[PDB]
């Protein structure tokens, strides 16, 4: 019916793809070895549209896990959670991989693997007569998910061409340039992967990661066991209209459908509120839906680290608010009622914006039909600065003649890097022109 | 009907795989003309309350 | 009738004594600067009934018990 | 809508601007950390006026505070009230200054520190789509806020030409000229500001202030410990048209533009009576409002030191007779009828003058909901009197070669002492001339 692959790859896309799985138990009502309560029929009316659907009441992942790293599942195994995933779906135990820190590692090791990763990842593919499509979950940061994760963008592309694409792919930290020095190498020769050889992108910063994580979260080192807890929610989120029973863009070709506004120009704005546990305390006197969409649009959840004066000549196009659980419907007609007097988005000139507000029952559990949830997905034209920051350390670095002795010996023979220079200007050119 | 007929008119010239686009953009100001007439409509409708109030609304949400 | 309600509820709306809303007419009187020179369409009335009750949303007071017993009716001169 | 930016500045200007903010919540209802009580919506119908708008019911102040000494803002995260102010809006922890004590300090680090200083101040101006204006809640008393005070009233005439200025500005103490002795030259300098590069001022002086400070309140050994009691009432008594509901001159627009004769005269005398807590064992018997306006005109609540036998050939040209709370207002025109028979304020002979009063209901609290309260806003034409008093030790400290070698080491290479001189006339001969 409405089957998605994740495709979760490389060191950080599988740890943030473990407790996206992990998440679904908990709100399904089910256990990743059995079924002990009653809650999952009664009050969930749609499971079999993420996991495999079942054989003795067991819902087994569509999911897949290939990295070069061995360390990130050896960290899964003695966790209760694996007897859910399958040992022979994607690897049995000890499976290994490179040495290895490229990204001409693994562009290189897709084609000589080409016979054994086309072959078990195509066995769920004819398990549903109606493929979705395929969610990348891959990482940019490191060599390991960036070099691997830009081969199948291009073989899926016409061996499987009917079906969606769209990744929810996470940013590297442009902090220091010590411990990694080829981040901006990678990241461009991906980010060409992701506009013409890709429909759609989430974009996940990690500057703006540690924002958020010592906003409300108040943690001193900052670590990677917090790098889990944004992201696993937001995906799920993402879902609740496609898991959940909904009606209007239930799917995940209804969601992206409405939003993009042209190829080469899909980078998605996330933006997602209570993440505070005191909160629980007070939302107990009818807290309304007339207060959790004014700050939305107000710059303040944003994973994106833009410009704070660049959104005068910048215009919204798409905003999408997802409200969740306990919305009170009688008042979200009244929520949107009061959009248009602030303002507050910057509308095109040249043609009509949308303010998408949508709505679907959460689990039935008590931190989840108690406090009102927001989702944001939002598209706004400020998002070049992003990709004004990754160009201009881009260009600097191939004048200080970094890396390109130490990259160019194994399978690269002419300079790609313009082709990637003028792709990214077409980008960044064609985003100011949308708004005559 | 003359909604339907335009994506009609949209998903054969996708089904192939010149003329078609002007086709597109004459039937594209032929329904602009009959929803801004289908919008003077809704605001002719009885002088009176919220049934005018609610498709107030519509109008406004369908021109920004 | 709960009438006492009703009877604070038109001195905040005809006799001004809540200014926010008069304040609020003022800058309705902001938005005609001399007269005429306003469009004559029926769209006239259409939007101009509503800035006016998005103007009562514009100074966060009072719910939509009252706003029902608020009307404009624009009259022709 | 009508939100103002409050421009908290200098060693006196901060603390004098603390309790202004502590002085709002106990008449709000409301918490600086939580809200606890329900008195805030129904009892009080506006309360974003002064503070942010919320966003978890958390009004938020719009204040800055900048000084060159940390001894003023060390006396603050101690106090329960500081975590109401934000550590993100103006500073974070340990914010320092210069060493310090010159007026020519502060002058010359506004443009060493003009990025950071129109950076953040800034943010919470496009806030609102329709700012009212700035209040320079600074100082004269003192180099910190004279020196840096009189460099934002010239940038900000321009960058925000349509926007209110006025500000509650203290004068400083000419007791003796011991501790201090620069007092005759920063507080000439900016008072040059006041008049061309500011539309309105209130003046608020120290001599007079423990005039009444061992009047009614009996202290012996005066300290600055009292000095923040008479302020920050005056300074929410001038906003109750604007925080509680009003009908006419509920702006701060309103109130100043019917009480200004011309630019360069605009100096206001303030006026108080209720200050003692043992009258409110005989305000049960219904004091009414026909004996509170006939002491506002006898020079007795008067915050201003002027000559007595003066007032004879000068005369009153607007007078602002401001009741609170409990008015009774079937009597309220009857005070009003005893007025012209008096003839207490002398007229001007050249044109009309204008006795205005207006009432605001107070805070559903027991000492404000029981005692009438009498804010008055004169405008007189013996404040030329405290003109000729700061001249007269202007000229005479010039001859005595003081500081003449000591201030012209840094960025001063011309006279500019006559400049100031000249205009301080200009404003004494323009006072005597308008009544023709």
């Amino acid at each position: 019916p409405r089957e998605i692959i994740t495709l979760q790859l490389g060191q950080c896309g599988n740890q943030i793809g473990f407790e996206f799985w992990k998440q679904l138990c908990a709100e399904h009502g089910i256990s990743p070895e059995g079924i002990v309560e009653e809650f999952a029929t009664e009050g969930t009316d749609r499971k079999d549209v993420f996991f495999y659907q079942a054989d003795d009441e067991h819902y087994i992942p569509r999911a897949v896990l290939l990295d070069l790293e061995p360390r990130v599942i050896h960290s899964i195994l003695n966790s209760p959670y694996a007897n859910l995933y399958n040992p022979e779906n994607i690897y049995l135990s000890e499976h290994g991989g490179g040495a290895g820190n490229n990204w001409a590692s693994g562009f290189s090791q897709g084609e000589k693997i080409h016979e054994d990763i086309f072959d078990i990842i195509d066995r769920e593919a004819d398990g549903s007569d109606s493929l979705e499509g395929f969610v990348l979950c891959h990482s940019i940061a490191g060599g390991t998910g960036s070099g691997l994760g830009s081969y199948l963008l291009e073989r899926l592309n016409d061996r499987y061409p009917k079906k969606l694409v769209q990744t929810y792919s996470v940013f590297p930290n442009q902090d220091e340039m010590s411990h990694v020095v080829v981040q901006p190498y990678n990241s461009l020769l991906t980010l060409k992967r992701l506009t013409q050889n890709a429909d759609c992108v989430v974009v996940l910063d990690n500057t703006a990661l540690n924002r958020i994580a010592t906003d409300r979260l108040h943690i001193q080192n900052p670590s990677f066991s917090q790098i889990n807890q944004l992201v696993s929610t937001i995906m799920s989120a993402s879902t609740t209209t496609l898991r959940y029973p909904g009606y209007m863009n239930n799917d995940l070709i209804g969601l992206i459908a409405s939003l993009i506004p042209t190829p080469r120009l899909h980078f998605l704005m996330t933006g997602y509120t209570p993440l505070t546990t005191d909160q629980s305390v007070a939302s107990v006197r009818k807290t309304t839906v007339l207060d959790v969409m004014r700050r939305l649009l107000q710059p303040k959840n944003v994973m994106v680290s833009t410009g704070r004066d660049r959104q005068t000549n910048h215009c919204y196009i798409a905003i999408l608010n997802i409200i969740q659980g306990e919305v009170d419907p009688t008042q979200v007609h009244k929520s949107l009622q009061r959009i248009r007097e602030r303002k507050l988005a910057n509308f095109i000139p040249w043609g009509p914006a949308s303010i998408q507000v949508a709505l679907s029952r959460k689990s039935p559990y008590l931190p989840s039909a108690h406090r009102v949830s927001g989702l944001m997905m939002a598209n706004h034209t400020n998002i070049s600065s992003l990709f004004e920051r990754t160009c201009r350390q881009y260009d600097k670095l191939r004048k200080r003649e970094a890396f390109l002795e130490q990259f160019r010996k194994e399978d690269i023979f002419k300079d790609n890097f313009d082709e990637l220079d003028n792709s990214r200007e077409i980008v960044q050119q064609l985003i100011d022109e949308y708004h005559a | 009907s003359k909604l339907m007929s335009v994506c009609v008119m949209f998903t054969n010239c996708l089904q192939r795989f010149e003329s078609t686009i002007n086709n597109f953009d004459s039937n594209f100001s032929a329904h602009l003309m009959d929803l801004l007439d289908k919008l003077s409509m809704y605001s002719t409708s009885d002088c009176e309350h919220s049934m005018i109030n609610i498709i107030y609304r519509l109008d406004f949400n369908g021109f920004y | 009738l709960k009438m006492e309600r009703h009877f604070e509820a038109m001195r905040h709306f005809l006799l001004m004594e809540d200014g926010e809303f008069a304040q609020s007419l003022s800058d309705m009187l902001f938005e005609k600067l001399g007269s005429g020179q306003t469009p004559s369409e029926l769209l006239n009335p259409l939007v101009l009934n509503s800035i006016l009750n998005k103007a009562l949303q514009y100074s966060l007071h009072g719910d939509s018990s009252l706003a029902s017993n608020l009307t404009f009716a624009l009259k022709y001169l």
